[PDB]
């Protein structure tokens, strides 16, 4: 006699005449909001910033800076494989993530399957020299292995002009996969879009934290050239992240355990 | 290279970073792909069955176990068992020096990416007792906050169920505040308030929340022999039909998925 | 869809008095897409959905 | 026999055989002025320059200047809570602001009621030094808590990456809220749109003063990379405020009390 | 990228900052929210009645009070009672030395941003008394201005109203003006010039008034008693229903409402 | 309303000779916003009032 | 931000100075007034007969 | 008057062989604007008086 | 062809459930070009081979 | 003409198969322009002759 429900419902008599009358409110969002929101795949379409990343921190010289980051955003506390080092409570450092807490990150975990592409957005603000002409691109990786977030710089002041060229032939822009390019000096925004490309796939695993020290299948190789003189290092990129059009996630199998801290002093 | 163009000039003023605020937009992006409508399906080629859990009612409205309390031998008429705040944001921590884990709700997943909430909240009660524990509960809504002692029939909503019939039933507490919007605490600030007491009453009357819901007893429970006998009640909590959530905000800025270390 | 100038013909935010359908559920087709599909098969509103 | 009545009216013979002649003069506009103006609600829609901002007034070093200002624009004169202070007739100081006087804060005042969104414009006129590729942008505040007027400066320059992300994160750049980024060397203006988000407000107070000291419920956080070399002494930021498309306001209780002085000299 | 744009080439020009003149232009805007279509309504959702306000004639046709006089025992026929200037600017100043509060007609409210007008000015007269007091009054427009003693029936536009049936009576001076559009003083000009002088008459003929409205004493005040008793007249003004006001200018880039300190 | 050239389509600033309906009040209807309603609800020259 | 713009790139040529030496080409003119047509007449309002 | 592309719908400089027609005085109506009015009113080649 | 606006017309990528006739070869008229050819003479879906 | 995207509708540069006509002389009437004319008088494959 609905006993043992396992999403229970046996209405008794609460205090109301009426049934659910904010309902029947029809002009409600033209008196308070202006707007509803209904679904979140409505509210995941609007850009949040992620993280910035500093082109000279890697090299020396002219060179050409390369970072192999996810296609999904990387989670925002104490990883055990976190990008940077925080001061933690027994006065020590631990590995620490200093990015921002997206809707994407937050509603991940939350669901078990997850496909679809992803939109990205590097902004390139900061400070820079006069003597640049840099074009900033971006350029897909393969299907097969995941690589993690990682750093390169290409050196492209040698002498010979074949130790430039192999420099430049070590690098995924060079390869017959999806690139962008843009001019700094003139455009400085990419806005890309990684599509979902899989070994057979359907999904994949929406609850998988480990996205710095692994990396997805969705990554992507962001490359712009840099110089060792001063006021270059206050250049830096900034990442937005986003949500395409033919992404969904899968079922809904609750909420994680969430954890609730302000940042620590990075050391 | 034969004419001259005639045409106006037009006015234009460049978009570099785009519009990264609005949701409806359509947008000058380069995908990296071959075909320029690359798409995928959204459907029930995952393993599932096809529907969309996006959705804010979808993932709020799950029925989803908050929290538990006992009903003791000594308990006598006009005795609280537990008063509970009607509001989102029902979570419940454990601490341990280092960490404090944080488990929430589906309605109160659902309501933290943003600061204004209204609607009604749906709350299930389910008692575990054998066939012959008996007695009448009863279930105080009150916009502020109950007396510190007995509670009278009028001057409150109340109920008053029989749980012969109906061990496990579910109460929906609808909007019956002076605004039409209330702030949400995120659950960045839940785990600093009591949102469930089963000592005292809880304060609502807040911004914050919707008033309070309690639980008392009318009459004694009633025990088939001489042995101890433990009774407790599970509070299951949930959205209503009325409910809804707007400005998008901060709530979520200082969660992780992390622990402390 | 793919169309030019799509944002001016949506009621794209908001009211939009017969709008007041959040209570109803959205239907995906067994494999439709989401840019020329539902938010055309199920009606109009079918854009405060996210489609 | 209408003697007491609050509004008057009792029309006694005047010198006019005509009734109302300026009105039968359908091309009077065609002669004289070429425009008519019959409300207000149609002049509100014209920008007016409000105040100007250094962002080299608060930190060192390179740094990225945010400013939090209501939505609102500030009002004229004398304030007790006033952002700058000049010489008064005592021949000391009080507090004083420097701002001009909009049409809306001469409109406000005098209506009971207040509601709508409300269009800024930042310029970002000046001197500048060359190597400057900053991003200048606005981003919302919550509408649970008013934020003062105030300025803060976020270190950018610091040995370690995490510790510029983490000043990166102290920003209201990094939420969910509504953000719009330019990048200054090639637009260098905003044009944003603040919108009425309110705790289930149907108004706000009109006659309220003192923005400068509470703020309201419809602020904006504006941010600017800057250095602390020279030439960017002279580099700032003009607002132009004008007036949404949802806008309204309530009843008209009377002019308030007003007063009539030119700026002293600024201390 | 299979085929080549032949389309031509477009002449633009870029508009960074916008257009900040006019008031009609579209504008591109990237408004903080969600939908892009985000907008609430202007109505009765307020709690009032749902009316226009903000126009200039809603606003300038209020009639509020402006000032007051006096009609003494001792005035005779030809006895000026007040004096004062047909134009929207009707203020009045209360100094103390180091603050001086300018309060404001609604009708020099709605004019202020503005650097001309033109129109009709009406003046309501509310006489103050007992049903015992009876006399006549009379109202002299003059465009430029009345000499130093008795004003002659001829040669000036006056009315002369008994005060038996009609104490209060309102009075429209229509535009009789050379030009077609007067200048506009301001509130901050306003409060160094004479504008109502109850001893002399003010000085009309300016370019910036539609001349000046006298009150003269044609019959004396019949009293009951030997008492002394002081009658009063209010002067009340409002636009009429011609009022027009253009070229918006610089008339309030001095106010503010706060005092001098 | 949000459309592709709107200001080309208004008289927008003047006399428009039957735009001498100054004298007339503008009528909101009970939930009427400013875009997609009295400017044309009410007449072609509910553009003089702002609407 | 729903869906991706997939016109066509347009060539374009900028023209801030404008066209200073025809006499018959429109002009992207900021006019200082409150109404974009702000405009008035040519004809008998200044006392004369009308003729051009 | 205000419209999209005008120019191209000219005669605009010259010739046209109908317009030799300058020997023709311009009528102005008794609130005659330049816009929206003669250059349709007279005719075709009233374009070349300025209007 | 070279028309205006090409690839919103397009189903330009995909399944286009209809164009699973890839296992069709495409046919060159003997004078055959790329542009304003076979891409509209074998049909709608003879783009997924590059006209 | 003067024609908005004027490029789009020629043949414009090459064989157009009916543009064989190569061998036919131009005859250009008694005050024919070059723009408004020969080009859309002779013929349509007129403009390989360079109008």
């Amino acid at each position: 006699d609905n006993s043992n429900n396992p999403v229970g419902g046996n209405p008794i008599d609460n205090y109301g005449t009426e049934h659910a009358p904010l309902l029947k409110e029809d002009n409600q969002y033209l008196v308070y909001q202006g707007e509803r929101i209904v679904s979140f795949k409505d509210l995941l379409r609007r850009y949040q910033y992620l993280n910035s990343y500093w082109p000279q921190e890697t090299g020396s010289g002219f060179r050409y800076y390369t970072l192999d980051s996810p296609g999904m955003p990387i989670y925002r506390g104490w990883d055990p494989n976190g990008i940077d080092q925080g001061q933690d409570s027994t006065a020590g450092n631990s590995p620490y993530n200093f990015c921002s807490m997206t809707l994407l990150n937050y509603l991940a975990p939350a669901f078990v399957c997850q496909r679809g592409s992803l939109r990205h957005k590097w902004v390139t603000a900061g400070a820079r020299v006069n003597s640049t002409a840099s074009v900033l691109s971006a350029t897909r990786h393969g299907v097969l292995f995941p690589l993690p977030l990682a750093e390169t710089a290409h050196p492209l002041d040698n002498a010979l002009v074949g130790d430039r060229r192999s420099e430049l032939q070590e690098m995924q822009r060079s390869r017959l996969n999806g690139t962008a390019i843009t001019p700094v000096r003139l455009n400085n925004t990419l806005e890309i879009e990684l599509p979902y490309y899989s070994i057979g796939q359907r999904f994949h695993a929406s609850r998988f934290l480990d996205l710095a020290g692994t990396g997805d299948t969705q990554g992507v190789e962001i490359a712009c050239e840099i110089s060792d003189g001063g006021n270059d290092a206050n250049y830096r990129l900034d990442q937005f992240v986003s949500v395409g059009e033919d992404f969904t996630l899968g079922m809904f199998v609750g909420a994680p355990i969430m954890y609730f801290y302000n940042d620590p002093t990075a050391t | 290279s034969r004419p001259a163009v005639l045409s106006d000039i037009q006015p234009y003023v460049p978009r570099y970073c785009g519009n990264l605020a609005n949701s409806d937009a359509p947008e000058t992006v380069n995908k990296l792909s071959v075909d320029s409508k690359n798409e995928l399906i959204d459907t029930r080629t995952m393993g599932l069955g096809g529907a969309d859990e996006l959705t804010i009612h979808s993932i709020a409205s799950r029925m989803t176990f908050w929290r538990q309390f006992d009903w003791p031998e000594s308990a006598v008429t006009d005795t609280l068992l537990a008063s509970m705040s009607v509001q989102p944001f029902c979570i419940d921590t454990v601490t341990a020096s280092p960490v404090t884990e944080i488990h929430s709700t589906a309605l109160a997943f659902a309501s933290a990416p943003f600061e204004t909430w209204q609607g009604s909240i749906k709350f299930h009660f389910k008692v575990v007792c054998s066939e012959y524990h008996r007695g009448r509960l009863r279930l105080v809504y009150n916009p502020l906050t109950n007396n510190a002692g007995p509670v009278a029939f009028n001057q409150v909503y109340s109920t008053t169920i029989d749980i012969s019939n109906d061990r496990e039933f579910d109460y929906e507490c609808k909007w019956t505040d002076i605004r039409a919007w209330n702030a949400c605490i995120g659950i960045d600030g839940a785990t600093s308030a009591t949102f469930f007491n089963t000592a005292a009453a809880v304060t609502g009357g807040t911004p914050f929340d919707n008033g309070t819901l309690s639980v008392y007893v009318v009459n004694e429970l009633a025990t088939p022999s001489t042995a101890a006998a433990d009774v407790k009640v599970q509070v299951w909590v949930s959205a209503g039909d009325d409910f809804a959530v707007a400005v998008p905000g901060v709530g979520l800025s200082q969660l992780s998925y992390f622990q402390q270390q | 869809e793919f169309k030019h100038d799509g944002l001016i013909s949506k009621p794209a935010s908001a009211v939009a008095k017969a709008a007041d359908a959040l209570s109803m559920i959205p239907y995906i087709a067994p494999y439709a897409k989401a840019t020329s599909m539902v938010a055309d098969k199920i009606g109009k509103i079918a854009r405060i959905f996210g489609y």
